[PDB]
């Protein structure tokens, strides 16, 4: 079952024949994507007795949102006996295809809730965003503040990280780390990547399982707050740093400059693996060590954990 | 643990010829992201600290002669000496630094020469010593080549345990070795037998025996 | 110039703690990590652990329970401590340091000369010197610690001389054989500093 392979055929889009349409967006006045914040998209509709297997309807989802969040592939929930199975198209919209249930049922009505997440590429910056979703002529709008908040900082050591592209079938994940986003001077900077202490974590961190790329940021303004990163905007300095794997499930990166200090941010993109023989918990700790001008040794660390949500969908009807 | 294994433990060299040594790793030491092989080679002489010759598989360390080169990738690696000199006689160790730090068991270079049999001697326990109530029989193999030699004591009874041997370093003007084997028995045990034997096999099977 | 020199005891009992010092020059200890690595007689090398400039330490997993590394930047000193010792901890102990940034990794470029630590319960003892009678040899038995120095005819019988590496007996004492090849008509001169002993046995 792959989201890269779709199937079509007989049937007609009966979106505009949906009766009793209501749409809603459940969220707070503020959404914090990096604190596992999300919204709920709610939908209700009556289906025409006229409907037959293969007829489709379209739920319009805005580019400011995606449905996959921290995982790499979105699963839209089936409306339930299965009334309708759904799929995500190239625009991000959800096309549902009605089953056989509707070939012999009448007065059919349904409900749907889908978790949705602020998309990092389309909402790169903190700020208000009007979210719009709908079905046919019925659109709902909700204007919300998207707040990506702030990196962590202790003395002259700044760091934050994000996790996405969690793929529980190929056993991989991505982690994107901003090192020194404060634009501090740091001397003898060292980054270590670990499992989060005393927490169930199934990351395998080592030279075979963990691909690390390091980008130098010559213009901090180019950094998104969402942690979307396109490597083409920055300088790839992977080959000039020291990357090693000094302890079980730990990596270490020394920036190793000629004057043994950094004055700019660095982005570290970690493409790693999950332990196939496990529940696949992901709890990580990223630690930035460094001296200040006074040569007192300090570290700041950032923890990454994740949450998972499921939508639902129910439908009733009567034998004709 | 990435384990490092070097194939030829000992290597016989002709002063001037091309010596290659193998080193192998139990997992790859080429990290795919930076395309670097985290591999070093070290030289060591008998009383001195190791000396870095080669790092990143093929980067020659400053000061090291041009006759040394390193090649390989992934799990298989090689240290070459274009033409071996007097000072090249030493031990060589490989080493990886990608996943903590580990070393290979090393490869000793020795000078190659023609085969030469040991002259075998036996020496019974001295009378002076017998006074200390302890008996050491000494078997000596002088000036032989190669080193590989099996010494076995008969007391017509094979002696398992109860012996110790040491071998000299290759002679600087002969390219030859020297071996001394000591069989130690109690006084009671030594006095309860006659006709002890030192049998010695080599590539150059002679028994040198004495009767009590 | 960057320098390192290891000092410690020569001998240490298995009931005791091994304590080594690495004295550093030519760089600041707070800016460079220093490693410890050891080498048993006639065997290969084994990383023990390291202390970062900032004070963090990493240990070899197989020895972490028995090992502590610490330092004093003030005094340019790095310290190694090892308890629960056995004969297997008899080794030359080295401290070592990486090359400058352009090497691209933290490894072993600058080494100390190393310091032999031998773990042993033995007490100082002088050797018994027995003649290996006619090949003529001297059997130098049951001494501690090393080394033995052997001469032949106060240093005139230099040719054909074979004085072997000592072997450690199960007793904890050493013995060695020294031999000279001859045609006949003759005295080996054996010294052993740490017991004020001197012997001169003759040949039959």
């Amino acid at each position: 079952g792959s989201h890269h392979h779709h199937h079509h055929g007989s049937g007609t889009d009966i979106t505009n024949q949906l009766t009793n349409v209501t749409v809603g967006i459940d969220s707070g006045t503020t959404v914090y994507p990096h604190q596992a914040g999300y919204v709920k998209l709610n939908y209700g509709f009556s289906v025409p007795n006229s409907a037959v297997k293969g007829d489709t309807f379209k739920i319009t989802v805005p580019k400011e949102l995606n449905l996959n969040g921290v995982t790499s592939t979105a699963k839209v929930p089936p409306i339930m006996q299965v009334l309708a199975n759904g799929v995500i198209d190239s625009d991000g919209n959800v096309i549902y295809t009605f089953t056989d249930y509707v070939n012999t049922k009448c007065d059919v009505k349904a409900t749907l809730t889908m978790p949705a997440y602020i998309d990092p590429e389309n909402v790169k910056k903190t700020g208000n965003v009007t979210l719009a979703t709908g079905i046919g002529s019925t659109t709902a709008n909700k204007t919300v503040l998207v707040d990506y908040e702030k990196y962590g900082k202790f003395y002259n050591l700044s760091i934050k990280g994000t996790i996405d592209q969690i793929d529980k079938t190929n056993n991989t994940y991505r982690q994107t780390i901003y090192v020194n986003p404060s634009g501090d001077n740091v001397i003898a900077p060292v980054l270590t990547g670990n499992l989060k202490p005393n927490t169930d974590s199934n990351a395998l961190i080592d030279q075979q399982n963990t691909s690390i790329k390091v980008y130098k940021v010559d213009n901090a303004a180019d950094l998104s707050e969402s942690y979307f990163v396109n490597p083409e905007n920055f300088e790839d300095v992977t080959n000039s740093v020291n990357i090693t794997f000094p302890n079980p499930n730990q990596y270490k990166v020394e920036f190793n400059t000629p004057d043994d200090q950094i004055t700019t941010p660095y982005i570290v993109v970690v493409n790693g693996h999950i332990d196939p023989n496990s529940k696949g918990d992901l709890a990580l700790r990223s630690t930035l060590y460094g001296y200040n001008s006074n040569i007192i040794w300090r570290s700041m660390s950032w923890d990454n954990e994740v949450a998972f949500n499921n939508g639902s969908g129910s439908g009733d009807g009567i034998d004709c | 643990d990435i384990v490092m294994t070097q194939s030829p433990d000992s290597l016989a060299v002709s002063l001037g010829e091309r010596v290659t040594m193998n080193c192998k790793s139990s997992q790859s030491v080429l990290y795919s992201s930076n395309q670097k092989n985290y591999l070093a080679w070290y030289q060591q002489k008998p009383g001195q600290s190791p000396k870095l010759l080669i790092y990143w598989a093929s980067t020659r360390e400053s000061g090291v002669p041009d006759r040394f080169s390193g090649s390989g990738s992934g799990t298989d690696f090689t240290l070459t000496i274009s033409s071996v000199q007097a000072e090249d006689l030493a031990v060589y160790y490989c080493h990886q630094y990608l996943s903590s730090y580990t070393f290979g068991g090393g490869t000793k270079l020795e000078i190659k020469r023609t085969v030469a049999a040991p002259s075998v001697f036996i020496f019974p326990p001295s009378d002076e010593q017998l006074k200390s109530g302890t008996a050491s029989v000494v078997c000596l193999l002088n000036n032989f080549y190669p080193r590989e030699a099996k010494v076995q004591w008969k007391v017509n009874a094979l002696q398992s345990g109860n012996s110790q041997e040491s071998v000299t370093e290759q002679d600087s003007k002969d390219s030859t070795y020297s071996l001394s084997s000591t069989l130690t028995l109690s006084k009671a045990d030594y006095e309860k037998h006659k006709v002890y034997a030192c049998e010695v096999t080599h590539q150059g099977p002679v028994t040198k025996s004495a009767n009590r | 110039q960057v320098q390192l020199k290891e000092s410690g005891p020569g001998l240490v009992k298995p009931s005791q703690t091994l304590s080594i010092t690495c004295t550093i020059s030519g760089f600041s200890l707070s800016r460079y990590s220093v490693h410890w690595v050891r080498q048993p007689p006639g065997k290969g090398l084994e990383w023990l652990g390291m202390i970062w400039g900032g004070g963090n330490t990493d240990y070899n997993s197989a020895l972490k329970s028995r090992l502590s590394i610490s330092k004093d930047n003030s005094k340019n000193q790095v310290f190694l401590k090892m308890n629960s010792l056995t004969a297997a901890d008899t080794a030359v102990y080295y401290c070592a340091r990486k090359g400058e940034f352009y090497y691209g990794y933290d490894g072993f470029v600058y080494w100390g000369q190393g310091t032999l630590v031998t773990v042993s319960s033995a007490s100082t003892k002088g050797p018994s010197v027995f003649p290996l009678a006619p090949a003529l040899g001297c059997l130098v038995k049951d001494y501690f610690p090393e080394p033995v120095t052997v001469s032949w005819n106060s240093g005139a019988l230099t040719s054909g001389v074979h004085t072997f590496p000592a072997v450690l007996q199960s007793s904890g004492l050493y013995s060695l054989s020294s031999v000279v090849t001859v045609p006949s008509s003759y005295i080996c001169n054996v010294n052993h500093k740490p017991s004020n002993t001197k012997v001169d046995k003759r040949a039959e």
